[PDB]
RNA sequence: AAACUCCAGUUGACACAAAAUAGACUACGAAAGUGGCUUUAACAUAUCUGAACACACAAUAGCUAAGACCCAAACUGGGAUUAGAUACCCCACUAUGCUUAGCCCUAAACCUCAACAGUUAAAUCAACAAAACUGCUCGCCAGAACACUACGAGCCACAGCUUAAAACUCAAA
């Protein structure tokens, strides 16, 4: 979980933000942002930790990283409000994509496979 | 060929689309002197779009805004403050005759 | 309970003429909704049976609405007979 | 009707019939009852207005079809 | 459209229901 | 037409003149038609932007006498 | 001036006076006109009975009191009792759509009383409590 | 993210009230907030009626604090203001001006429906 | 842009240190936010 | 008529209930469904299709357990009507509707008009309704009734739900 002092993905790159006041980047950090700002940059973490291009977001590989992102938010979500059967839906239906799009890439690039597997941690299992 | 045919243009005699009288204006809850140009002096009812005027997208911003300042403790209910009874009448509703 | 009084649904008296403060008294109330909505809250009214009544108050104002716009826009062809004799 | 005075009277001045009025069903199909067994339609009907009053096609139009007369219209 | 067929079904199911709480 | 654009610009800043139309009359010239001739021949000229187009187009309409009151 | 159909505020200083009194110090007529039955009472300015009438106290039985004369005759019981302790100007604060609507405010008007005012106090909740089912009659 | 606390004080002398401004402003600080302002809509009398601490209100003081915080201290801070005897009423709002206006183009004119029926004689 | 313009104001937001002055100079100064819409669009502000 | 008469009216204090106007808007959501305020989380998918049974949901009613209780209210009791009145009308009150935790798994769950893509030409088209078609796929259906049944299986369901025949019978529906 990235430390609540991390800046925010559009802000860091700016120049000239690395020599300002604490109160300037506190205001651009985690801790006064919503969750979405923080999910941002766990899948930024995981495209360079993978991915050969992060720039290019419409690759399978990179569906599955946008997505692995959101199963971790409503499962996050679930664990205290159980009785909202709305997003329980939500996950098993992104559990149900995230499937298909490993069985695509594990028919056209088996080198990637295996790569998303360990980076992500996906016990990839063969359906019944 | 000929020079007299016409040409694909579009309408220049077109005019403006027209805009209410809230357009570009941004809608506070804190005003409650705008807010109480909209609702009956003497119910506190919220007037509709076919009063006011307005676009439905400023008619729901005064509704969402009246709801929030009467919660508050910003806003009456059940009437209009009086002291915003002298100011412009923007709604198209006529009681007494 | 807790507003001010004699201010909302209130009318003054012009010269004694109770009659009149009445009658614009009632068109206040008749013009906001309240005199429908107090019938209606007499006796429960279903959802079921509340969404067919505001089908039909909907439905009646689109054709009362079209009715009479054809109605003023045909008022002018109420003159009399310009070729009375052809 | 503001042209019925005036088709009459071309009519009468170049020797031909007119029917400016109200349109008895039967005229055409029905003109042997009418007329009588030895009468003779027109050859050809000039339309000057297609429509009637309700703004719907003159019956003579579709009159005029079954009788195979030819037509004019404006 | 009538509801001669529902009313079959109708006193159908209420002799049923109404023989099951008899036995 | 291509006059149809100038026209719509007439009209906003000045309006339909004091002069009425006469469509009885087929060679019948108006203010706003007579705006354009003097516009389009002044584009001849070689003049490539209607702000200096239009401003300079009045100028002479008001030299031969028109009366030209804006909405103002 | 003019004349305006709003009240006067008591705070914000005006100059319309009733026997010298303002229009806070007015005796209020309670008027509870219901489907069966109308009653009526009149109170100062300090919330102090001053009379009650209603059709049942006038001698009415039934569905006699469900009616516009039973009304009026309320309003003459209690615009009689109420001008003996001084009472001319009132504030009426009508409550229900029954018959004896306005048909008790006529009657306080034929006692001597004159209404500077109407005021309607009519329950509407903003969805509350659940009415009766409704009938078939 | 930006919040604006309404604020509506118990009416109170000058000593008192800036007190609780001040006893409200860092209890904000300390769940980790980062005021950036403090407006004051005045004295005024109320809508209606309030009661509140065993109290019945006719009058107060409208104070605003914009400030800046995180998610988790809205939900801290309404618990803080609900013990405040000199708090009538306080509530935590979004600010309104981290909301972009989109710009308006005008009224969209609407055609009557058609081709709702079959166009065959009834 | 943004960076530099919230760089400026943070300077204004309050502190621990400045936070008596502050509340006194709010206690002496009113913001309203009052203002009528006429039939035209335009805005009619108070006369205060 | 019964009922009530610590009853009624004004004022003041006071909710684990329900959410006027806006809404002449037509939005969200898979559907069910959702219309008081604020805040937090948050609304799958860069081809489509794809299940009575897998997986997960599903109005009202209802069960079990513990709380709450303004009002409404099956049952029940009383009053009246009536040839009778186990009803319609009046009164009172309960289960229930609410919360928490589990279950049940149904609907005229019907916009009775499947999902995706596309067209407006030709023979427009039995009728009515909400104009008529094309491609592709899944699901379903073949006289009526017996039958939202019986048996069997499965299910926290034990007067239940789902799935679901035949014989006898008619010449119509
Ligand atoms: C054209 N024939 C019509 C038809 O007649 C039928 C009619 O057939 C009846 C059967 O006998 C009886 O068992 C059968 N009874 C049963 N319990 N199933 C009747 O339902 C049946 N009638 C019918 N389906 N409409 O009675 C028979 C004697 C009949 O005349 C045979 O042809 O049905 C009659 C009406 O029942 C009509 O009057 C006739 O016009
Ligand atoms: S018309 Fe642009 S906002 Fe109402
Ligand atoms: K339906
Ligand atoms: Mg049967
Ligand atoms: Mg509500
Ligand atoms: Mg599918
Ligand atoms: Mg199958
Ligand atoms: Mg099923
Ligand atoms: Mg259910
Ligand atoms: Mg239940
Ligand atoms: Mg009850
Ligand atoms: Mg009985
Ligand atoms: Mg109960
Ligand atoms: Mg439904
Ligand atoms: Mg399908
Ligand atoms: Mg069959
Ligand atoms: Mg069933
Ligand atoms: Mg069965
Ligand atoms: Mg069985």
């Amino acid at each position: 979980d990235p430390p609540p002092s991390t800046l925010l993905k559009d802000y860091q790159n700016v120049p000239g933000i690395e020599k300002v006041d604490d109160v300037v980047k506190r205001l651009l950090s985690l801790e006064m942002a919503n969750k979405k700002e923080m999910l941002k940059i766990k899948q930024e973490q995981f495209m360079k930790k993978i991915v050969a291009n992060p720039e290019d977001t419409r690759s399978l590989e990179a569906r599955i990283i946008a997505l692995s992102v959101k199963i971790r938010s409503y499962e996050e979500h679930l664990e205290k409000h159980r009785k909202d059967k709305a997003h329980k839906r939500y996950l098993l239906m992104s559990i149900d994509q995230r499937k298909k799009m490993l069985k695509n890439l594990r028919n056209t690039n088996y080198d990637v496979f295996e790569k998303i597997c360990w980076g992500l941690g996906i016990e990839y299992t063969f359906p019944p | 060929s000929n020079e007299d045919l016409p040409i694909s243009m579009e309408n220049p005699y077109k005019e403006p689309l027209k805009k209410c009288i809230l357009c570009g204006k941004h809608v506070d809850y804190k005003n409650v002197q705008l807010l109480s140009q909209f609702v009956s002096p003497f119910t506190g009812c919220i007037y509709g779009r076919h009063i006011t005027g307005l676009c439905g997208k400023k008619q729901k911003e005064i509704t969402k805004a009246i709801k929030r300042a009467q919660i508050m403790g910003f806003m009456p209910v059940t009437y209009k403050d009086p002291a915003y009874l002298k100011d412009p009448k923007v709604c198209n509703i006529r009681y007494r005759e | 309970a807790k507003h001010l009084k004699f201010i909302a649904r209130t009318v003054m008296v012009q010269e004694g003429n109770v009659e009149s403060a009445y009658r614009t008294l009632n068109r206040i109330l008749t013009m906001d909704g309240l005199i429908e909505d107090i019938k209606h809250r007499r006796y429960y009214e279903k959802p079921c049976r509340r969404r067919q009544r505001e089908s039909y108050e909907r439905c009646r104002r689109i054709y009362n609405m079209e009715m009479a716009r054809k109605i003023n826009f045909l008022m002018r062809k109420n003159r009399a007979d310009p070729w009375q004799g052809c | 009707r503001q042209f019925s005075y005036l088709i009459e009277n071309m009519a009468r001045d170049c020797g031909e019939y007119a029917h400016t009025r109200y349109f008895r069903g039967g005229m055409l199909t029905n003109a042997r009852l009418l007329f009588g067994p030895t009468v003779r339609l027109p050859d050809l009907i000039i339309f000057l207005h297609t429509l009637n009053n309700i703004f719907e096609p003159h019956v003579a139009v579709r009159d005029a079809a079954k009788m195979n007369i030819p037509t004019v219209g404006i | 459209k009538n509801v001669l067929k529902i009313r079959r079904r109708k006193m159908n199911h209420h002799k049923y229901r109404k023989l099951v709480k008899k036995t | 037409y291509h006059e149809d654009r100038i026209r719509a610009k007439f009209y906003s800043v000045y309006g339909s003149g004091q002069r009425a139309f006469d469509l009885f009359n087929p060679n019948f010239k108006s203010t706003c038609q007579r705006f354009v001739e003097k516009y389009t021949e002044l584009q001849k000229l070689g003049e490539t932007d209607e702000e200096k187009l239009f401003v300079e187009t009045g100028k002479a309409l008001l030299a031969e006498g028109v009366i030209l009151r804006r909405v103002g | 001036t003019k004349f305006s159909i709003y009240p006067p505020i008591p705070g914000e200083e005006s100059s319309l006076r009733w026997a010298g009194k303002k229009f806070e110090e007015i005796p209020i007529a309670h008027i509870k006109a219901s489907h069966n039955n109308t009653q009526i009472q009149v109170v100062s300015a300090s919330n102090e009975p001053l009379a009650f009438a209603s059709c049942g106290t006038e001698g009415f039985r039934n569905a006699k009191k469900g009616t516009g004369i039973a009304a009026q005759t309320a309003g003459i019981a209690a615009a009689a009792r109420a001008k003996q302790k001084g009472v001319i100007h009132i504030r009426v604060v009508v409550k229900g759509l029954g018959p004896g609507r306005l048909s008790a405010m006529h009657g306080l008007i034929m006692g001597g009383l004159e209404v500077i005012s109407i005021t309607d106090n009519t329950p509407i909740p903003h969805n509350g409590c659940r009415p009766r089912k409704a009938r078939k009659l | 993210p930006r919040y604006e606390l309404a604020l509506i004080l118990k009416a109170m002398q000058r000593p008192e009230t800036a007190a609780t401004l001040k006893r409200t402003i860092e209890a904000l600080m300390d769940r980790g907030a980062i005021v950036r302002d403090l407006e004051n809509l005045g004295e005024r009398a109320l809508p209606y009626r309030i009661s509140a601490h065993s109290q019945q209100h006719n009058r107060g003081g409208y104070f605003l604090v914009d400030f800046y915080a995180p998610t988790a201290a809205v939900e801290s801070m309404v618990e803080h203001l609900s013990r405040d005897i000199d708090v009538i009423r306080g509530n935590i709002v979004k600010h309104p001006l981290t909301q972009e206006l989109k710009e308006c183009e005008g009224i969209v004119p609407v055609p009557l429906a058609e081709k709702l029926y079959s166009t065959k004689k009834r | 842009r943004e960076v530099l313009q919230l760089q400026e104001e943070v300077k204004n937001f309050i502190t621990r240190e400045n936070l008596e002055a502050r509340v006194e100079a709010a206690l002496d100064s009113r913001k309203n936010y009052n203002w009528a819409i006429t039939r035209e669009g335009l805005v009619v502000r108070p006369q205060r």
